[PDB]
């Protein structure tokens, strides 16, 4: 009624609606998936065209050689924090020279998002990150939440109906450890399969990924590279 | 009424909704206790396994704030990684000011003030979370305090966040915790653990251990996984 | 930061309407200017004997040769004290002489103006009523929470003020010695105030030639002997 | 410029010259020093006059308010921590120098205030170009805890010395009493030079001045 | 509109002031102090609700300095606040008018704190008055008490909490037939005044008493112990 | 009214956004379309009365040589923009001593759509969202190309677009009429096919604006001699 | 920051008109009767006084009259409040003329001057507009004799003759009948001006106390403003006597 | 300070606050002007009452330089502030600029602050709107009208105040190649274009011309009643 009006004012049961409204948010954009292995890291983005002339938008943001990220949420509100998370990587490599970790990296995403909260007239950032990277440890999946909170992962997805995936990412959890990278793509394209409509179903237009490894750096693919990735893959 | 709409206007009867709703906020949370002894003190906390997905080590709800200085939060973990760093930012400005660590007291005071500092201005939310400090020296021994919503710290032998807490609190009062060593503590925290826990709403979950006092050399230190299991089969004596 | 005094649709502030209702029903104060002294004659009421009377005093002096009197809000008035005060500091500073009451009186009253304008602020809550001596003529002045200064030969302020002006204005006429001024003051506080008349109950102070001093309960006893 | 004071048994006077100068010559010889805090504390200024000036004009300004919002007597002490502080405020830019004495609740103290702050208390001393002089004569013939007549004799004398030992210092004395029982202001107390009076007066005859232009304006 | 921020009311008064006298009830405790001859004594209840609740860090007793003693009545937090704050301003009357600040001075600098707050819709008032002692070398012996509204007033014995007019009346019995105040006198007012109105008959161990004399002008906290003797003594 | 700028929908949109894309259904039509021989923008004037000079609308302006651009929507806001895109773009010239991509274009004009706010901002803060559509066209290395954004501040990669009232009828008629390698000068027949279907009034040849971009020719915009000879062609 | 606390006082009506500049001209409305009256020899400035009580001092000079400089002078209707900070800042601003440009300052940049205030605070800053209608007198070298009035809204212009507060249109009336442009002098402005304020006031006996005159004339090259006395205004009551039965 | 947004969206994305301030334009005096060949002609009514209110501190038509002038309807309060903001700018350009200001330079600056301090923090719309005219160089004139949102455009005719369209409707259909062709023609279509909206209107019609090079004129109301002597 009256308590939905700021995120200052708590409800009688002690929550914040417009915190809620914000983690809302984040399930009306484009649904991605991303997992890892013991090596490899592998982040699939679903592309979605404004209409049928227009070109297919891109999810996927190069932030560092062995870190990238899939946004799914309001577009500008990525953008002003993707200048964020860059500035900090760039910092990272402007102060410390080395790449810095996709741990210490998400824990300032966080910080940025708490300060609007205890702020009145502040808005929280109503975006949503699903951020992949590669490190001493290996790689590692991370995903953020409007309200600030971030957890570590194996392998998730985001967007509407990640269920569907999120049950397959469970199944096969026990082969992604031990799949090499040609796999992880297979288990990839087929995990974005489930939060897809009955029609259309893949498309290398509006189907693009990104790769981070051992030796390997961050490589984001489009059509050409994509297009034998599809080949061979049942759904 | 508009008398709750924010927290610089009083009440009726003279008292701050907003701080109240940010304490029952608090109770949703999960349940962490902990206990002092001769020995030092002992921390748990039930971490609840939302997902499968979701990778071991994950949601870590042991939070260290200083060498010497543990915490467990039991609340909106948005506010709580907030104060982690601020409480931090207040050890380590103290360290940059007189050159040593924080006494326990000390810490709980100035952390506290900030706490209360959001309740006056209306401009702003209070905090809605809840954690316990504990601390061990030589000098002083072994402490522990718990600050709550509305920033006021107060000294306890044993104390419980989170849902269930007079339930937890009355099962430490009735067995002398003082005399009691920090290996023979851990074996009543898992106790209590399983006590609080059964599958009713949650399904499954973790154990969080954490040791401060003489068998960690009065140094914040988590508990390894073999004395984690070894703790649990103790537990595992009764409960099962 | 918004202006909590706003135009009604009559014209009217209607923040500092009910300032003025404050003031009139606050602690009954009484004030005559008669021949070469100005007399004020206070209410300081306690509920309890264990009220100590020395440590509270509503008669106030500004400077040596002024002195001020209240009827209305405690709090307000002290904030109305320290400034007045550091006003005639400031005053000092620049000017290095004992302040003129009329210039005192303006610039104080400035203030109770600067709060029926600047947002997020309450105007003042108090009445004041100001006691001047300068270049051998008294002053008596009479300020309200409007910011508009007044002068009065002789007035009355606080809860049945309508009754002390009517009174004065009856029996107080010109040629009236301090002597007489003490006593006529004394006469119109008998009407205001109800029950028995200590020197503790009452707080009276003078400005004269020799400047501003509030009375001892010594000689104030001696007045209450009719 | 020669300033004193001294401490004696029931009270503290202080000390101080008529004459002030401007670098090279006598600005004023009546010119009076000593200033008005408190009834009981006064203070007295030297080095840069008009820093002297405004610093005691803000020193009794706030033991001012001080006396009137406590009602009660004023500290000595306060009074030199007003002044030092104004003086690390500005890092010694101000360059007065300043004497602080008088009776309180405790008793006669008399301090000192060097123009970078720096504040002693002390028994006795002497601030001022001609402050060696007048030191010298306080530090042989003073006694713990002297007569009131006494100290006046002496004062009065040490006076005249930093008057006669220094070219800044000249005219009348002015000395200040200041005891448990009351202060009393004694202007002109001293007077150590005689000659006052000339040998010869210069009149005007009306028609010398050679007037080009005149006009009248009525009031 | 008046009862939400502070400003003045038809009939000229405020009511947020009110609500914080409201909110000093809602503290749930009772103390008393009381200005003897030569001493000035407080007296409080010490409330240990939990047996895992550290007695040594709970007290009501507060030092603002050496020869001023301190109890707090009202909102804990806010009760903490301003004594902390109190002895910021304590502090700042030694570094400016060089001696120990008396508490008619301390009352009047604490009391202005709350003018600000009532003036101003900025900052709220807070829900805690203080009761200051102490001794001055020129009046004797000096007991103040400090409402939120910022009135204070020099009493012979102060009364707060739960029971205000009941508290009163008890002191009034001794007042008017003019008893002798002594040390030990003072403490058999206080504690009977406490223990009539409650119906407890207090512990040395429920109760924590500070002290000050012309002798011992430091204040300091009776042991239990020393309770003990004034209470099997003053039974 | 109860709420910010900055305060979500239920399903988690700003309304100031959501009103943003809304009003440019009030603002003038303009269609550009990308051709492999350039990139042609048309416009109407929208004359209501004979006492206007048509020489004061200027609905398409040049931001470079090789770039042009269009307007819809708010003209408040575009004036605005304008002066910055410009700036911006010779900015990059001033430093880098180049042309910039009309992809850069849209990207340093696509910074200050979300600025806006109230608390932490400074005086040269924007209260309010644009309401002004704007399409980017021009050529460059990689050849003709045009680029479309909204309120938001979304650029998208567009072979063909249409801003305005009558955008909504206006974008489907251009999937009909672009087919494979259709050129420049067909393509502005069918630009005034479809322009002059959408619009109320009658296709006049100082009527509507006409301006195109060739890879071997600057930014140029047709006179009223050279409107003559193209409206003849219909 | 609490934004129902906010009337937002810059909300025009739906006739586009702003309600708290409306307000103030209302409370002006109920203000004592202050007119002037421009002549050829001299300006006219005359009002009432409303504060009538046996125990006034007034050791003063006038009331609503007050002097901007020494080539003008102005009165005051309205809350004495902000009439204060008006005539405050009027000798502010007519002396940071005399900085700059070190001469007597023309009474239309006086005017203009201070509207440029009024209209700053009802455009933006949140705080309520000035409740103060101000009338102008002087000379200048270029226009001569001046009247002026000025409203709280910012707006002014010139006039030979007007009236402000309490019968302003009563007295307006009157000037549209009896005043004789270019014929009357400052003699004669002086009677009329009398016989206005004594039909236009209800309240009878007319006593020099409850009325003051002042007048602003000038003489050898000099600017000479003067408050006539209470003798001096009994005997002008004396003429107006017989005048009038 | 006072920092917050005043001009907010609406569901339908119209202003309130916009539209109201242009109806205090609407409810302004009646306000006109025409270019013609090498002179230009501004127009207004006067509502001064009964020879009381002097008539040198009433002139709404108001000179930006020597050859811009410019006339305003509207709240007489917040066009002192834009006419002395523009005249300061104006200056301010020539001293950027030897050449002297065209009209179109000096336009685009004042519709400018109608648009910062419509949207800016705390600020209000203004209420006015004025036709700025001019000539620009080689002596082509130029004819610009403000809006309270901020959008300005050009006219060959205009006209502002209550009954602007009434007065654009007698423009509308009798401005011709024929019209504004030499000064006798412009003068009398400027006066006629007023004969519609007089309303005991006489002498307190006031009009102004400037002519190429020469600096704006005012034509005094002995040669208004001559010139309005011929309506045939």
């Amino acid at each position: 009624n009256q308590y939905d009006n700021d995120v200052t004012v708590w409800s009688p049961q002690g929550r914040i609606h417009q915190i809620e409204y914000a983690m809302e948010a984040v399930k009306q954009g484009s649904a991605t998936v991303g997992l890892k292995s013991k090596t490899h890291a592998v982040l699939v983005a679903l592309k979605r065209a404004q209409s049928e002339l227009a070109a297919h938008q891109k999810k996927i943001l190069h932030v560092d050689n062995h870190i990238g990220i899939s946004i799914a949420g309001l577009t500008a509100d990525a953008r002003l924090l993707c200048n964020f998370m860059r500035q900090e990587c760039l910092d990272s490599r402007f102060v410390f020279d080395r790449p810095l970790p996709v741990s210490r990296l998400v824990s300032l995403i966080g910080s940025k998002t708490q300060i609007p909260t205890q702020r009145y007239g502040r808005r929280p950032y109503g975006v949503g990150l699903l951020i992949a990277g590669y490190d001493d440890m290996g790689p590692h999946i991370f995903q953020t939440c409007p309200s600030a909170n971030y957890f570590d992962c194996r392998a998730m997805s985001i967007g509407a109906r990640s269920q569907s995936a999120r049950t397959y990412l469970e199944r096969h959890m026990s082969e992604f450890m031990e799949c090499n990278l040609n796999e992880l793509v297979k288990h990839g394209l087929r995990a974005l399969r489930e939060t897809l409509p009955a029609e259309q179903d893949l498309t290398t237009k509006n189907v693009s990924i990104g790769i981070v490894g051992k030796d390997l750096e961050f490589t984001i693919y489009d059509d050409d590279d994509v297009s034998p990735f599809l080949e061979g893959l049942e759904e | 009424t508009g008398y709750d709409l924010s927290a610089s206007t009083f009440s009726p009867d003279g008292r701050v909704f907003q701080v109240e709703y940010a304490m029952k906020a608090v109770e949703n949370s999960s349940t962490a206790i902990g206990i002092r002894c001769k020995d030092g003190v002992v921390f748990g906390v039930e971490k609840l396994v939302l997902s499968k997905l979701y990778e071991e080590g994950s949601n870590k709800r042991l939070f260290n704030v200083d060498r010497h200085v543990g915490m467990a939060v039991a609340g909106l973990l948005a506010d709580a990684r907030s104060l982690a760093d601020i409480a931090r930012e207040e050890a380590s400005n103290f360290r940059s000011n007189f050159g040593y660590n924080i006494p326990l007291k000390h810490l709980a005071d100035r952390v506290a003030m900030y706490v209360h500092a959001y309740t006056l201005y209306s401009a702003v939310r209070p905090f809605g979370c809840s954690f316990m400090l504990g601390s061990y020296s030589v000098n002083d021994g072994a402490q522990l305090y718990m600050i709550d919503p509305s920033g006021v710290s107060y000294g306890y032998w044993g104390c419980a966040i989170g849902k269930a807490r007079q339930a937890a609190k009355t099962e430490i009062e009735k067995l002398q915790m003082k005399e009691m060593t920090c290996r023979d503590v851990v074996k009543e925290v898992a106790k209590i653990i399983y006590i609080v826990h059964d599958e009713v709403k949650d399904k499954a979950f973790e154990l969080e251990l954490s040791w401060v006092g003489e068998i960690t050399n009065g140094r914040h230190e988590i508990v390894p996984k073999d004395v984690r299991e070894e703790a649990e089969k103790y537990a595992k004596e009764s409960l099962k | 930061s918004f202006s909590l005094t706003t135009f009604s649709p009559s014209g009217k502030l209607v923040q500092i309407e009910y300032a003025l209702a404050a003031v009139a029903g606050g602690a009954p104060s009484v004030g005559i200017k008669a021949a070469n002294g100005v007399v004020l004659a206070t209410e300081k009421k306690q509920k309890s004997i264990l009220y100590d009377e020395r440590s509270v005093h509503k008669v106030e002096p500004i400077t040596k040769h002024i002195g001020l009197v209240y009827s209305g809000m405690g709090p307000d008035y002290r904030v109305l004290v320290h400034r007045a005060r550091k006003l005639a500091q400031q005053y000092y500073l620049v000017y290095q002489e004992p302040i003129p009451t009329a210039q005192l009186v303006q610039r104080v009253a400035s203030v109770m103006q600067e709060y029926t304008q600047s947002g997020g602020v309450r105007p003042f809550g108090v009445s004041l009523l100001i006691c001047g001596w300068n270049e051998g003529r008294p002053y008596l002045f009479q300020s309200d929470p409007s910011g508009a200064y007044f002068a009065w030969k002789a007035t009355a302020m606080g809860k049945n003020y309508v009754n002390g002006k009517t009174f004065l204005e009856k029996r107080y006429n010109e040629d009236l010695e301090l002597e007489d001024a003490i006593h006529t003051a004394i006469l119109t506080l008998k009407e205001s105030f109800e029950g028995q008349m200590t020197e503790d109950n009452i707080e009276v102070g003078i400005c004269n030639e020799a400047g501003f001093r509030r009375l001892t309960p010594t000689e104030v006893k001696d007045y209450l002997a009719a | 410029t020669t300033i004193a004071g001294l401490v004696f048994q029931d009270g503290v006077i202080l000390g101080a010259d008529t004459r002030a100068t401007n670098d090279s010559v006598v600005a004023d010889k009546i010119c009076e020093k000593i200033h008005f805090i408190a009834p009981k504390i006064y203070c007295c200024g030297a080095g840069v006059a008009a820093d002297a000036e405004m610093t005691t004009r803000m020193a009794a300004s706030n033991m001012e308010l001080h006396a009137l919002s406590t009602g009660r007597e004023c500290r000595v002490a306060t009074v030199t921590r007003m002044l030092r502080q104004t003086l690390f405020r500005y890092q010694g830019y101000v360059g007065a120098s300043l004497i602080v004495g008088g009776v309180d609740f405790t008793g006669p103290q008399l301090y000192s205030v060097h123009p970078h702050g720096s504040y002693s208390r002390l028994p006795f001393t002497a601030l001022g170009s001609g402050q060696d002089a007048a030191i010298a004569v306080l530090e042989d013939r003073f006694q713990p805890n002297m007569t009131l007549e006494a100290a006046q004799e002496l004062l009065v004398e040490a006076i005249t010395a930093g008057i006669l030992g220094d070219l800044g210092s000249g005219g009348n004395v002015d000395a200040c009493v200041i005891t448990a029982a009351g202060a009393k202001m004694l202007r002109a107390l001293s007077s150590p030079t005689k000659p006052i009076e000339r040998s010869s007066q210069y009149r005007f005859a009306p028609g010398t001045t050679p007037v080009l232009s005149q006009t009248v304006v009525p009031l | 509109f008046d009862r939400h921020i502070t400003i003045f009311s038809p009939e000229g008064r405020l009511y947020q002031v009110e609500y914080a006298f409201k909110a000093i009830n809602q503290g749930g405790l009772t103390s008393v102090a009381v200005r003897g001859k030569d001493c000035a004594v407080i007296v409080t209840q010490k409330k240990v609700p939990d047996k895992l609740l550290d007695s040594s860090t709970v007290t009501h007793l507060f030092k603002i300095t050496e020869n001023i003693g301190c109890v707090m009545t009202g909102m804990t937090a806010d009760s903490r606040s301003q004594v902390q704050r109190a002895r910021y301003e304590a502090a700042n009357w030694k570094y400016k008018y060089g001696y120990e600040i008396p508490v008619d001075m301390l009352c009047k600098r604490i009391a202005d704190i709350s003018q600000v707050y009532t003036q101003n819709a900025e900052m709220r008032p807070l829900g805690c008055c203080m009761i200051l002692i102490g001794i001055d070398e020129e009046q004797g012996p000096q007991v103040y008490k400090c409402d939120p509204a910022g009135y204070y007033c020099g009493f012979k014995a102060t009364a707060a909490g739960v029971k205000q007019t009941e508290s009163t009346s008890f002191l009034e019995k001794k007042v008017k037939k003019k008893f002798d105040w002594t040390f030990e006198q003072t403490v058999e007012t206080a504690i009977t005044c406490l223990s009539t109105v409650l119906s407890i008959d207090f512990k040395p161990s429920e109760i924590e008493v500070g002290v000050v004399t012309v002798e011992n002008p430091k204040f300091r906290i009776l042991t239990e112990a020393e309770i003990d003797a004034h209470l099997v003594a003053l039974a | 009214y109860d709420r910010g700028v900055n305060t979500f929908s239920p399903e988690g949109r700003l309304f100031q956004v959501e009103y943003a894309i809304e009003a440019i259904k009030l603002g003038s039509t303009a269609i550009g379309i990308q051709t492999s021989e350039g990139v042609c923008l048309a416009v109407e004037k929208r004359i209501t009365s004979p006492l206007m000079e048509p020489s004061s609308i200027e609905k398409i302006v040049e931001i470079d040589a090789h770039i042009g651009c269009a307007m819809s929507g708010l003209i408040a806001d575009a004036k605005t923009l304008i002066d910055k895109a410009r700036v911006e773009t010779q900015n990059h010239w001033f430093t880098y001593n180049e042309t910039m991509t009309v992809e850069s274009v849209t990207q340093a004009v696509s910074n200050l759509a979300l600025q806006f706010g109230e608390e932490d901002a400074d005086p040269g803060a924007m209260s309010r969202p644009f309401g002004v559509a704007l399409l980017f066209g021009g050529v460059d290395e990689k050849g003709p190309q045009l680029f479309h954004m909204d309120p938001s501040g979304t650029f998208v990669q567009c072979d063909a677009r249409a801003i305005g009232s009558a955008s909504e009828g206006a974008q489907s008629s251009l999937q009909e009429v672009y087919h494979k390698s259709m050129t420049l000068k067909e393509a502005i027949k069918s630009s005034l096919i479809i322009l002059k279907q959408v619009m109320e009034e009658k296709l006049n040849a100082t009527n509507i604006e006409l301006a195109t971009v060739q890879p071997g020719q600057n930014f140029h915009m047709f006179t009223k001699e050279e409107l003559e000879e193209v409206i003849k062609d219909i | 920051m609490s934004r129902r606390y906010d009337s937002r006082t810059t909300i025009f009506s739906p006739e586009g008109r702003l309600y708290q500049v409306e307000y103030a001209m209302e409370a002006i409305g109920h203000a004592g009767t202050c007119l002037g009256i421009l002549a050829n020899d001299g300006v006219l400035l005359a009002a009432e006084r409303r504060n009538i009580h046996k125990l006034l001092d007034e050791v003063f000079f006038s009331e609503k009259i007050y002097k901007l400089n020494e080539d003008m002078a102005c009165s005051v209707a309205g809350i004495t409040s902000d009439a204060n900070v008006l005539t405050n800042e009027l000798r502010l601003i007519a002396q940071r003329y005399l900085l700059q440009y070190q001469e007597p300052i023309p009474c239309e940049q006086l005017v203009t001057a201070l509207c440029d205030i009024k209209q700053a605070y009802t455009q933006f800053g949140g705080k309520r507009p000035f409740g103060v209608s101000l009338l102008y007198i002087g000379w200048d070298k270029h226009y001569g004799f001046q009247l002026y009035q000025s409203d709280p809204s910012g707006n002014y212009g010139g006039w030979k003759a007007t009236c402000i507060g309490n019968n302003s249109a009563a007295a307006v009336s009157m000037l549209k009948q009896d005043y004789k442009e270019g014929e009357m002098t400052l003699k004669s402005a002086l009677a009329l001006a009398i016989k206005v304020l004594n039909k236009t006031m209800d309240v009878s006996k007319l006593s020099a106390e409850k009325v003051e005159i002042a007048t602003l004339t000038r003489e050898n090259g000099k600017t000479v403003i003067r408050v006539l006395k209470q003798k001096e205004v009994e005997q002008l009551i004396k003429k107006h006597e017989e005048e009038e039965a | 300070s006072y920092d917050r947004a005043i001009t907010v969206f609406s569901p339908d994305g119209h202003l309130f606050q916009v539209e109201y301030a242009q109806e205090a334009v609407k409810k302004g005096s009646t306000a006109v002007g025409v270019r013609g060949k090498d002179i230009v002609v501004l127009g207004v009514e006067k509502k001064s009452v009964a020879k009381l209110q002097d008539e040198r501190t009433v002139r709404k038509i108001c000179a930006l330089d020597d050859n811009v002038c410019m006339a305003f309807a509207g709240l007489t309060a917040d066009a002192r502030i834009v006419i002395n903001r523009a005249r300061v700018e104006c200056q301010s350009h020539r001293l950027t600029v030897e050449d002297p200001v065209t009209v179109e330079y000096i336009t685009r600056y004042i519709a400018s602050l109608k648009q910062r301090y419509t949207q800016s923090n705390g600020r209000r719309p203004f209420g006015i709107s004025a036709l700025i005219v001019g000539f620009d160089f080689d002596g082509t004139p130029r004819l610009y009208q403000t809006d309270p949102s901020g959008t300005y455009h050009a006219w060959k005719a205009n006209a502002i105040g209550r009954g602007a369209k009434s007065v654009r409707e007698f423009l509308e259909k009798n401005y011709t190649d024929e019209a504004i062709e030499t000064d006798d023609l412009t003068i009398k279509l400027v006066i006629k274009a007023l004969l519609e909206v007089v309303q005991s209107g006489g002498k307190n019609i006031e009009l102004a011309v400037m002519r190429r090079d020469q600096p704006l004129k005012i034509l005094n109301p002995e040669e208004i009643e001559k010139y309005v002597a011929e309506i045939e």
